[PDB]
Formats: structure tokens, sequence, C-alpha cells
RNA sequence: AAACUUUCAACAACGGAUCUCUUGGUUCUGGCAUCGAUGAAGAACGCAGCGAAAUGCGAUAAGUAAUGUGAAUUGCAGAAUUCCGUGAAUCAUCGAAUCUUUGAACG
RNA sequence: UGAGCCCGGGUCGAACGGCCUCUAGUGCAGAUCUUGGUGGUAGUAGCA
RNA sequence: GAGACCGAUAGCGCACAAGUAGAGUGAUCGAAAGAUGAAAAGCACUUUGAAAAGAGGGUUAAAUAGCACGUGAAAUUGUUGA
């Protein structure tokens, strides 16, 4: 959420105080008062580089290369040792480019 | 032809369903391996 | 004390001299609201209360706001 | 005029003005000491 | 595999519905199977359990124990079978909760509504069986 | 001490009111003698109050049905008897006014209405 | 569970108390004072500490402790009178004596084989 | 030698880390468009056999009518249901009702 | 060599791992770091 | 309806009687806090104790799970051993 870690009102106490120069929640009658916030190292604060929906989730691949890879995959499926290497129990079936009858 | 035992070895030298790789050596689960070591010499499925 | 009980919102926020609520502004017909306080907007937005009638509206919309009784009743 | 308060003892980690009744006060620390030494070094380099 | 978009395959929603379902949905869930004689008598597999049924506990620590249902407690999805009880510290007998999935119905409490339920289930089963057969 | 809603639906005004009067008197007496040894008498009083609610509901329903039949062919209705819907739906143009169309548009639609046609492959 | 698990439960009597609102340091000092003693001697000593006749030597937690001649009983200079911890320990020793009587042991020859004080939630 | 200080071990403490879980959150996608003087959103006071909060309801007050299912609710006490029934339920649906003081709030 | 990896014993109860690729909120002693827990001071100052 | 997302210091401030407790005259600020067990079967009874509680005995596969409850690290502490 874009508001995760921003839904607080904190301000640095100052420079001359013997406390870390970090934003701290105002108030005075709750555990949250005076605690650090707005930081990636602070509990219940923001995360560094918040994840956003624009990440390039999809990859554009040339159609020529897609077809090349599909052809190579078909040739590999024709090759017999590659089936065993990929992990198919192919020992009781003959004719690796296996064809069944269309009428069947 | 486009397929040769060299091609199968080069395609399958890094990863196989038969390949067992540990810190002390790399073995082979292939039933056509006389030594159970990963090598071009003993790759039963690779060699013709 | 400068803040008494406001009848519209129920908070101890009625300046006795100004007679204006600091939270909702009771004398004004409109309820006080500012876009710079999303937290206050979400504290006093709809859904934080009882929902006496707006909770019953959707069922009537689903059934089409029909009037009458089922055939063969009583 | 402006008084200096060292943030130790009862004055360590205080939100606002300490008990010292004065018109203007300034809190000090070792981090500020190092910052001031860096600023003086920069000024001396400039001059 | 799920095809219709109305159906949800989500664990969160499934468990929420199961543990927040009202009493009628709980009855449907606490449906229990019938014995074999009743299966070939009524062409019915399972029916919702009720108070007046005689059942056979066939799963759990109670291996093969028969008894009449005393009370169905829909809140924690249990039923109470007669004489299936344990002594507390004081020695007072308290019922043990058994699941309808773990019991099997041997004698069914007969009333007009349940006869209608059986008739509808049997009619659907026989219609589909005839459709599959011919 | 439970009245049946269906039973109360076949009764005249005096009948409903006499039983209701008896019912309130019974409630008062049972409360007075319940304040000591409030038990199954509390259960009876709860059922008695539910009976009071049932009788009131049936009387109100009968009176409203009579009022509706009285106003069946009258142009103005009481606001209580008028349908609720929503404010926007109540202020929306009625179906006849919304469907009303100009005479020229009606003539054009009468003499040149959208025809059915197909285009061959 | 008890820390000393090497003692058979059929030959010994065990006493326990938890969340006791008494000072941990004073209780540790008096428990160490009465460690390894006979039951009668320990009870007499604790009653004397109540009556300000004998003093518990403070060994570990004894910062700025007043001096008293009774300390010569222990070869130490800092001794105190932890009255409330003494009462708590008297209660626990009485519970242990009652347990020994229930089990049938001879109360005239019991020794404090194990005693332990731990910290409780603050 | 003991005490005290320190180191290692066993056991026992304080503490809630690790692993596992999740009726919660977050993001995306799809169908639909419905608050209010016929008194809204919000605030208040009450209502349960035994209730403080949460929930529901409004002097018909953890609710009524009606419709469907068809034998419960539950922590305890008390009543049920005849089961061959217009009929239990802290049930679902929902087209009729009740709806105290205010609040745009209107003698 | 090392970062680390594997085994034995005790506890524990419900999921987990190796290998080839992919992916990232992926590796801490510091930041007068954040949160939480706990120490010495200390049974001390002190309780007018 | 879903996800190469997060998994109780994370994910919305809120997985819990959370915009609650609480603070401020007020505008406003605003938390902490999940996990017994399959089933409470949540320890009958005896004894000590003023009580709190302890010791026997008991339920359970397990109380090395006792509603200070899954597992139970470190800091820090007690006892015993060297
Ligand atoms: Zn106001």
């Amino acid at each position: 959420s874009e508001k995760a870690g921003h839904q607080t009102s904190a301000e640095s106490w100052g420079t001359g105080r013997a406390v870390a120069r970090i934003p701290r929640v105002s108030g005075g009658g709750t555990h949250r008062a005076g605690q650090g916030a707005f930081g990636n190292m602070c509990r219940s604060g923001r995360m560094f580089a918040p994840t956003k929906i624009w990440r390039k989730w999809h990859v554009k691949i040339n159609q020529g290369q897609k077809r090349f890879a599909t052809a190579s995959a078909l040739a590999a499926s024709a090759v017999a040792p590659l089936l065993m290497a990929r992990g198919h129990q192919v020992s009781t079936v003959p004719e690796v480019p296996l064809v069944v009858d269309s009428a069947a | 032809s486009n397929v040769s035992a060299d091609l199968i070895w080069e395609v399958s030298r890094n990863y196989n369903s038969f390949l067992v790789k540990q810190r002390t050596g790399t073995f082979s689960r292939d039933a056509l391996n006389l030594t159970n070591q990963h090598s071009r010499k003993h790759a039963g499925f690779v060699n013709d | 004390k400068t803040h008494g009980l406001c009848r519209r919102c129920g908070r101890r926020s009625l300046h006795n001299q100004k007679k204006v609520c600091a939270s909702c502004g009771y004398p004004a017909a409109k309820t006080r609201k500012y876009n710079w306080s999303e937290k206050a907007k979400r504290r006093k937005v709809t859904g934080t209360g009882r929902m006496r009638y707006l909770s019953t509206v959707p069922r009537r919309f689903k059934n089409g706001f029909r009037t009458g009784v089922p055939k063969g009743a009583r | 005029q402006v008084k200096v308060v060292k943030a130790t003892g009862a004055n360590r980690g205080i939100k606002g003005r300490p008990k010292g009744v004065k018109g203007r006060y300034k809190m000090v620390d070792g981090r500020m000491k190092k910052e001031m030494r860096a600023l003086k070094r920069l000024a001396k380099k400039k001059r | 595999m799920k095809v219709r978009p109305t159906v949800s395959s989500s664990r969160r929603k499934a468990r929420k519905a199961h543990f927040s379902a009202p009493s009628s949905v709980r009855r449907v869930i606490m449906s229990a199977p019938l014995s074999k004689e009743l299966r070939e008598k009524y062409n019915v597999r399972s029916i919702p359990i009720r108070k007046g049924d005689e059942v056979q506990i066939v799963r759990g620590a109670h291996k093969d124990k028969e008894g009449k249902v005393t009370s169905v407690y829909r809140l924690k999805y249990v039923i109470h079978v007669e004489r299936v009880t344990r002594e507390k510290a004081t020695g007072q007998t308290v019922p043990i909760g058994i699941h309808p999935s773990n019991v099997v119905i041997t004698k069914l409490h007969l009333d007009k509504d349940r006869e209608n339920i059986l008739a509808r289930i049997k009619a659907g089963r026989e219609q589909v069986a005839k459709a599959k057969g011919k | 001490g439970k009245v049946k809603a269906g039973q109360l639906w076949s009764k005249n005004k005096e009948e409903l009111t006499k039983i209701l009067g008896e019912l309130k008197t019974e409630l008062s007496q049972l409360r007075i003698q319940k304040i000591s040894s409030s038990g199954a008498k509390l259960n009876k009083i709860h059922d008695l109050r539910k009976s009071i609610a049932r009788v009131l509901t049936v009387i109100n329903a009968k009176q409203r049905a009579q009022l509706r039949l009285f106003y069946k062919n009258k142009k103005y209705l009481p606001l209580d008897l008028r349908p609720k819907l929503t404010r926007a739906l109540r202020r929306r143009l009625s179906k006849e006014d919304a469907s009303r169309v100009l005479e020229k548009t009606k003539k054009r639609l009468t003499h040149f209405p959208q025809r059915k046609y197909a285009v061959k492959a | 569970r008890y820390a000393a698990t090497e003692i058979a439960p059929t030959k010994s009597a065990r006493a326990r108390g938890s969340y006791l609102r008494v000072s941990f340091k004073n209780t540790r000092e008096t428990a160490q004072a009465i460690n390894g003693w006979k039951l009668q001697r320990a009870l007499t000593f604790l009653q004397n500490v109540i009556d300000k006749k004998e003093a518990v030597p403070m060994r570990r937690y004894a910062g700025s402790t007043g001096r008293t001649a009774q300390g010569k009983q222990w070869g130490v200079s800092r001794a105190r009178w932890p009255v409330k911890s003494a009462q708590f320990l008297i209660g626990l020793l009485k519970n242990a004596e009652a347990n020994a009587d229930a089990k049938g042991l001879d109360t005239g020859n019991l020794i404090i084989k194990h005693i332990q004080v731990n910290q409780a939630p603050k």
C-alpha cells in the first residue's frame, strides 16, 4: 500500500538531544508516543523502495525466436535419450515419435 | 542429421534426471551406466 | 471550560462562547470535513456507525424493490 | 545570553525545554561536537 | 477441475464458510452415510443426520459401537451417541463427540419429510443411471 | 401460553382486542407474581410478550389491508401505505412519460421500421 | 519438575512455592544460610532471625550492609535479618515436614538436601 | 579449606526468538449501479432468565409477520416435538409490519 | 583454506530437502540505529 | 474470482470486545495484544496450609501440553559438579 508507513505524524526531536535523529510520534499517553517512525529500519515504518505495480512483469520475445524454440523442442521430443533425460518412463512404448490412430 | 551422441552429451552434461551431484563427486542413476559416474565414457543414454 | 457536549456528534467540543463545535460544527447544517485529514474523514465516514437503513437497501435492490406478498400466503 | 545545556543526567532524551529557566537555550552533544569540528575544518580549508 | 467461475478454489474462503456456516448449511455438512442394507433399499448414499437415528461408530477409538443418536450439536460439528460416554474427574458421565462422517446410519428415523428427501434423491439417481445405461 | 399466528388470522377486531386485553392483564399479573420466584414464570412471560407482539402484528396487518382496499380506487394514498423504493426511483419519470415519443418520430418509426436482413457469404 | 532430579521421590519430601512476593536477594541469602541443615536446626534459626536473636550472613548481595557481632557465627561481618523471607521459608519447610509426615519418613532425621531460589516475572 | 570473582557442563528460571500454522492484510481482474423530509450518514438511551464489551433489535425492543428447509439451541436452568407436523431453530429467504431522543432536523 | 556442509545424542510434533534454471522485500557489530527483553550500579540513594 | 505478494516487530494503525484503551481545552494524536489439547476429558479424592498454594492421587499418546498453556534460542539468574 502506498500509505503503508505514512499514516503517522512524526517529527525529529532535534539535534542537541541525546537521542537518534529519527522522526518520533507525538502524543504522550500511549506506547506509540515518542517511538521512531517513517524509516526503513523502524518498526511499523516504511520499507525501502516500496514495491510498485510497474515492474515489467511481462517480457516481449520475438516471434521468430519463439518459433525457433518451439521447433527445437519438437526435435528434442523426437529424440529418444532426451525423454529419459527429462524424466519420462519410456521403456515399454516403441517409436518415440509416437503416433496413435486417428480413428482410435 | 541434426542429432548425435555429442549433441545429447552437450545438451545433457549439466542436468539430467539421473544426475546426482554432491560435494564428494557426481554420480549417475542410469541403469545403462556400468560405473555410476557422470562421464561421456559411461553415459549409457548418450552413447549410441 | 471552553468545550461542552455537542448534541450532533457527542464530543466534548462546544466552545461555550462561540457556540460552535470544533469537531463537526453543529450550528452549520453541513458536517465539518477537510481533505487534509484523511484520518478524521475515516473516523467519521459512513460505516463506522449503526447503518440502520443503508444496510437494508441492498437486499431490496437485489430483489428488485418489489412490493406485494408471495402468492398463496397468510 | 543563550545558555548551553549538556544532554546528560536529567536532561538526557527530553522532548522539549528543560528545567533551566532562560530566554534561549541550546542542547549539546558529542555528535554536535564532531559536526562542529567538521564545519570548522571546512571553514579553515575555505580560508 | 473447477470450470464454473462461481466456484472458488480458495482455502481461506472455504474454511471461513465452513466455520461460519449457519445451522442449515451445518446440517448439510453433517450429512452421514447409510448402511448397505439401506443403500440397496432406498438407492440413497448419504442423508443429513438427525436426533432419532440409530448409527454405528466405525471410526475413532470406538471401533464398532452401535447406538441411537441422543443429540446433534451443530456448533462444533459433533453428534452424541447413546452409551458412548466418558467419566469426568468427578465420575459424572459426559458424551463423546463423534463426527457423522465417522458414523454410519443403520436405522433411519422415518417421517414424511425424510421419506420425501429419500424419494427425491432416489429419483435423481435413477434418472441419471437410466440416462447413463441407455 | 403461545398464540398461533395462523389462528390469530381468522378473528374479528373485538376478538383480537379482547384476547390482547386479557394478554396484557396476564402480563401485568405474571410480572407482579414473578418478581418473587421468577422462573418458568419468566419463560411464560417471555412467551406471553411474544404473543403480544404477534397479536399487535396481526391487528396492524388487518387494519392496513382494510385501508388499502378502501383506497384501492383513490388517486392519493397515505405516505405509510405508499411504496418505499428509493428517493431517486420515486422521483424518476414514470414509465409512460419516459416511453412517450413525439408524433413525427412515431410516424417515422411506423413507416420505416428497422427491417431484418442477412448478407450472404 | 525440580532442579535436583538425582534424588528418588520415594525417599524424599519436596516443597515448592511460586510467584512469592518476597525479595529475591534476601531469599537467596537466607536459603544459602539454611542450606544443608537439619530441619529442627533450620526452623530454630529462622525463628531466631524473626526474633532478632540470630542473623543471616549476606555473602553475595551485601552491598553496604551494617555490621553486627552475630556475624562471628559465620566468620563474616555483614549480617541482616530478612524477616519476611524467613517467614516464607518457614512456611515452605512446614509444608515439606507435613509431606514427610504424610509419606511416613522420620522427621527427626531430615536434612535440607536441596534448596533453590529463582527469579519470577517482575 | 571455605567464602567472593571468573570459565565449562547438567538441571531449573526470566524472555519470547526460531520452525509450523492463519475465519487477516495487500495487489490485480470481472458482473452490476442501489442513501436522504416516505426523515439519510452519524450521535444517544434502552431491550436477553442469568451480560460487562462486541452483535442484533427499538416499549411488538438478541425481536414480529410471511416464505423455504425440515427436528433443534446450548455455558447453566426452565419449556418443547407427539415425529406421520402450517412445524423446533442464536436457521435461511424476505415482498408485510413495529421503529424511543436527536441528527439536513422541521411548533 | 574459508564462508559453510554432513552425522551422533536430547527435545519436539507436521511438514521438509538435494539437484538444473527463474525470481527477490536475499546475508549486519556498529548508524548518540528501531522495537522488545534483560544486566551492573543496588537491596544503594532514598521513603520529608 | 484470483496472485512466482506478506506471514503477528511482517501484511492496512487494527488477523484479538481497534479508530478500541489512553493523551490533549480543542483541532487532533493513537497503541499493545494470535497458537493447550483430537476431544476439557480444564485435575475426583486425601493431606498440609488462614489463604494463596504445595505434596500424594488422577485425565491424556504426552501435563517434558495445567486455560502464567504449540515448539521454547540469546542476553540475565539460582543450584550442583570441576
Ligand atoms: Zn459536534
